[PDB]
């Protein structure tokens, strides 16, 4: 639950947002705006922060931000 | 017959010939109706506001070189026309704000939004507004065959990251079809100042070929960089005091600033069939080239005459059937005399005798507007048809003396002329001449008159007023405009949630209000963006699934209200019809009428004897379902228990009406022989199970703490008092009976012989039961099953929990009862399911009426489940609709 | 000939197959020839995807 803020600020950084808090937790990635290799940039940011692996299927595993509890 | 088959062949040949000629005529020419319009001119939105209002007097040319953009000042302006890198004339209108955008509404990242030409943003906004202002819900256009045929030019770029910057200023921006989800052809043309016009021509052809249903035609410009204002200043073409004068005593040719315009076109027959609104008709166009002239950029009169005559021939009309012409003004020292001479030569030559051909130009009042000029002319002409007046601005008195202005029937529009309807159907023409040398001409005609309508309403008739699409816009804030956009000086009804275009699917947020007196929207709903409400449903839906699965509950035995309402019986017709049908079905076996008891008419029996209480409730419950199903709510897994098992079976289609009624009455009568011999208890399962050991006497499990246990006669009252000495939420029990208990006995098998007459049928949807924690099936129901229903324990909470994590899921427990009795009270969060639980109620226990049912539906319209509100409003007409707020600055990378 | 738009599908790029299916069908049906007369097809293919 502590990494939710990490995920939110990583998403804001990769998407160009500055508030890092005005992001709908329960919303699809497409509605919030996303493209191709933005996912791999987010994966690199998570690997730098969390240190976990890069399954590359996490985006389609759970598009909603509120379902980002798969870490660890 | 030899003398008959030949006649039949002749008739078929004649019919086929007529059809073929009609098809040929349709293909070679077909009226095209203009359905809607939207524009963004510098200084104000569109339609009336920035039009019939401003066009009455004029003005414009506010000058004021924009400061929001970079645009280094104090250097562009210099008095010397021959200065190397400066430019004179610092006047010229401009858009109030070009950096405004919403971004999040259309789902684009702010990083990509910053690197984005303003033309695309303005085009997206204007296209949404255009679709909205047509009575067509934008979300229904998805998957259709509409195409875009626009014309856009590249005006500067950002001279200062894995993507974009090669796709945003890409000219070919057909991303409108990407966002909306269209399938028609997407084309971006470029033919200088006439581009929009020729674009229009292409669309017409597609609309006559059947490859597209509706078309979007328009143009745009932004003038991002100083650019043109410098370069033309070095050509000595642009002149000071940039008020362009058409057919006067001046020569400027001023290159006015940006402007965005769009229109929607559809075939006339389709528009009439579907039921849209028609404003004007296009019935001919022509294009040509100046050919080899005396210069690359120089008009040629013969080409203009040829194109005008070609357009007239294509329309199949006569040159004397046009009353007003909009000219390609572009006030210069050479173009105006040539255009005037060409018009005099082609439209003159004894036009009528007394009727003169009125002439005007929009550019004399609004500016050149670059590529979107020609379509802008349309925005004038059509309005002249809708107001019976010619907006003759033409801010110049003395005409040009070079051209023989007199001795002709072409009169300049000095003042204003009435344009009233009546005989001699009105017609008009527009023309455009580009720099490259392409000329276009178009003829437009007034729409046919069909306006009768009717008047209704003004009765009580409570009307739902579902919000004007509380949407993905910031989850807040925008509610403000919807609160204030609904300000009614003098009107009524105005069905917004109707098929009316404003629908917008209420993207995520949604809200509702139900009343019939006044607005009350400026009340709590208004401050809901920063506060709370009093009696209005507010929802935070996420449209997890737009169409939710549906299930119903049917347990009663304890509602026992004081009369299940009567106003809805008089008002709602389907409820009364079902009640009457049930009464007729039950009439030939028992004397009592359910309607009489419901109305509380004199002579009706009291609500004490079970023989009346049990059937009447049944007669209500099914009817309630018939109401819900009447609103597009189709259940799937009715799971109601107790005496409502049979009601659920009837809703499931496994039983007939008369069979269920006779079973109900027989069961009640046979049970009536037992009285004052039983009673349950209302409460931990293990605690009561281990505590009831000293007694030889379980009924139902409604939850972790709502278990109903089987009891015994008055010794059970003593046990209940003993428990009430402790806590354990000791409660009371209803009328005496010992159902779901072994203490029934008595007739026993006598029921099976008396109650066995049924012909069970396969279930239509699902008949999941509580006696067995699994789905039942049709034709598997027998008198023994209902005997065990009254004898065995009820497993309700476990079944509900099992269904909660089931595949259908959807947490849409409705419970159509005259009482709340929703003892489930969620109790599904500990079922490894989702979190968007609805568990809505039904008709209120005490304050129940049609308005209460509408309120319950609105409170049901929360989350995802959808209903058709048009049923509640039989006979109406859409009124009007505003648009979406809240742009923000993006500044398009100034450094 | 025939023309159509891919519509809303994934990102702006990376076209969708059904759109190509529909455009092929429309092109074949415009002239009125069954899809058994074409002997060679010119393809528009470049690298990935």
């Amino acid at each position: 639950e502590n990494l939710l803020e990490l995920v939110a600020n990583a998403v804001a950084e990769v998407l160009g947002h500055e508030s890092a808090a005005e992001i709908n937790v329960r919303r699809a990635f497409s509605e919030l705006g996303l493209d191709s290799l933005n996912a791999m940039a987010l994966r690199k940011r998570l690997s730098a922060s969390t240190g976990l692996r890069l399954p590359a299927s996490l985006v389609f595993d759970h598009p909603t931000v509120t379902a980002l509890a798969q870490h660890t | 017959t030899d003398s008959e088959k030949v006649a039949e062949y002749l008739r078929r040949a004649t019919l086929d010939l007529r059809a073929a000629r009609q098809r040929i005529r349709e293909l070679e020419s077909d009226p095209i109706a203009i359905v809607s319009m939207a524009c963004r001119l510098p200084g104000g939105v569109n339609t009336p506001q920035r039009l019939w209002e401003l066009l009455r007097e004029g003005g414009e040319t506010l000058s004021g070189f924009p400061t929001d953009r970079g645009w280094d000042l104090a250097r562009l302006h210099h008095p010397d026309p021959d200065n190397p890198g400066t430019s004179y004339v610092d006047k010229g209108g401009f858009l109030d704000d070009a950096a405004g955008f919403d971004a999040e509404f259309f789902g684009v990242s702010p990083r990509e939004a910053a690197a984005m030409d303003p033309q695309q943003r303005l085009l997206l906004e204007t296209s949404w507004e255009l679709v909205e202002n047509a009575g067509i819900d934008p979300h229904s256009l998805r998957g259709t065959a509409t195409g875009v045929f626009l014309g856009v030019a590249k005006f500067g770029y950002g001279e200062d990251g894995y993507s974009v910057t090669g796709v945003a200023p890409a000219v070919a921006s057909g991303r409108i079809s990407y966002t909306m989800g269209l399938e028609g052809p997407s084309i971006s043309v470029d033919t200088a100042c006439s581009s929009s016009l020729v674009a229009l021509h292409l669309a017409v052809e597609s609309l006559r070929k059947g490859e597209s249903s509706m078309a979007v035609v328009g143009g745009a410009a932004v003038m991002a960089t100083p650019g043109v204002f410098v370069d033309f200043s070095r050509q000595r073409a642009l002149a000071a005091d940039g008020r362009s004068k058409a057919f006067g005593a001046g020569a400027d040719g001023f290159g006015f600033s940006e402007g965005v315009t769009l229109v929607l076109l559809e075939r006339l027959s389709e528009a009439r069939r579907n039921g849209h609104e028609v404003l004007a008709v296009v019935r001919g166009s022509a294009l040509n080239q100046d050919g080899a002239s005396n210069g690359l950029s120089a008009p040629s009169g013969p080409a203009q005459r040829r194109v005008i005559r070609q357009a007239l021939e294509s329309c199949g009309l006569e040159p004397g059937d046009v009353d007003a012409v909009e000219a390609h003004g572009t006030g210069t020292a050479l173009g105006d005399p040539i255009e005037a001479n060409a018009l005099l030569d082609t439209y003159g030559r004894d036009r009528d005798a007394d009727r003169p051909l009125w002439l005007g130009s929009v550019k004399s009042n609004i500016g050149h507007t670059q590529a979107a000029a020609g379509v802008t002319g349309l925005l004038k002409v059509v309005l002249a048809l809708r107001n019976g007046e010619l907006p003759a601005t033409l801010h110049v008195e003395e005409p040009t003396p070079h051209v023989d202005w007199s001795s002709g029937g072409v009169a300049l529009l000095a003042g204003n002329q009435p344009w009233r309807r009546g005989e001699r159907t009105r017609r008009a023409a527009v023309s455009a001449f580009g720099i490259s040398g392409t000329n276009a001409h178009v003829i437009v005609e007034e729409a046919p008159e069909r306006e009768h309508r009717e008047t209704t309403a003004h009765d009580g008739r409570p009307v739902p007023l579902v919000v004007s699409a509380r949407t993905t816009a910031a989850l807040r804030a925008q509610a403000a405009q919807i609160a204030e956009l609904l300000e009614r000086p003098d009107a009524d009804l105005a069905g917004v949630g109707l098929g009316l275009a404003t629908t917008r699917a209420r993207h995520e947020h949604r809200a509702a209000v139900v009343a019939s007196t006044r607005e009350e929207a400026v009340r709590g709903l208004r401050e809901i963006a920063a506060g709370a409400a009093t009696a209005d449903a507010v929802v935070e839906g996420v449209t997890e699934v737009d169409g939710r699965n549906v299930v119903f509950l049917f347990p009663g035995q304890g509602s026992q209200w004081a009369g299940m309402g009567a106003e809805l019986l008089s008002s709602s017709p389907v409820f009364a019809g079902k009640i009457r049908a049930c009464d007729e079905s039950m009439a030939p076996m028992q004397d009592w009428k359910v309607s009489d008891v419901l109305r509380q008419a004199p002579g009706a029996p009291g609500l004490d004897r079970v023989d009346v209480v049990q059937p009447v409730l049944f007669a209500v419950m099914v009817s309630l379902a018939e109401l819900w199903r009447s609103y597009g709510v189709e259940p799937a897994a009715v799971v109601g228990h107790s005496q409502g098992e049979i009601a659920a079976a009837h809703v499931a289609g496994a039983l007939t009406l008369e069979d269920a009624a006779k079973l109900v009455v027989g069961r009640s009568r046979l049970m009536r022989s037992l009285s004052g011999e039983g009673g349950m208890a209302a409460v931990g399962e293990a605690a009561v199970r281990e505590r009831l050991r000293p007694w030889q006497d379980v009924a139902a499990v409604n939850g972790p703490r709502s278990v109903v246990v089987s009891g015994e006669p008055g010794a059970l009252r003593a046990f209940s008092e003993d428990c009430a000495a402790e806590g354990i939420r000791v409660r009371d029990i209803d009328v005496d009976y010992a159902s779901h208990s072994p203490q029934i006995e008595r007739v026993r098998e006598e029921l099976l012989e008396t109650t066995g007459d049924i012909a069970p049928r396969p279930a239509r949807v699902t008949f999941h039961s509580t006696v067995e924690s699994r789905s039942m099936d049709g034709t598997e129901l027998d008198a023994r099953y209902w005997y065990r229903n009254l004898r065995e324990t009820v497993r309700f909470a476990d079944a509900v929990t099992r269904l909660a994590e089931s595949g259908y899921d959807a947490f849409i427990e409705v419970s159509p009862h005259p009482v709340v009795v929703q003892a489930v009270e969620e109790a599904v969060e500990e079922a490894d399911g989702a979190e968007d639980a609805v568990v809505v109620g039904s008709l209120h226990r005490d304050g129940g009426d049609l308005s209460a049912f509408l309120r319950s539906m609105a409170t049901a319209h929360v989350s995802g489940v959808d209903i058709r509100w048009d049923v509640a409003l039989p006979g109406a007409a859409p009124f009007a609709l505003p648009t979406y707020p809240f742009q923000r600055k993006r500044y398009w990378l100034q450094p």
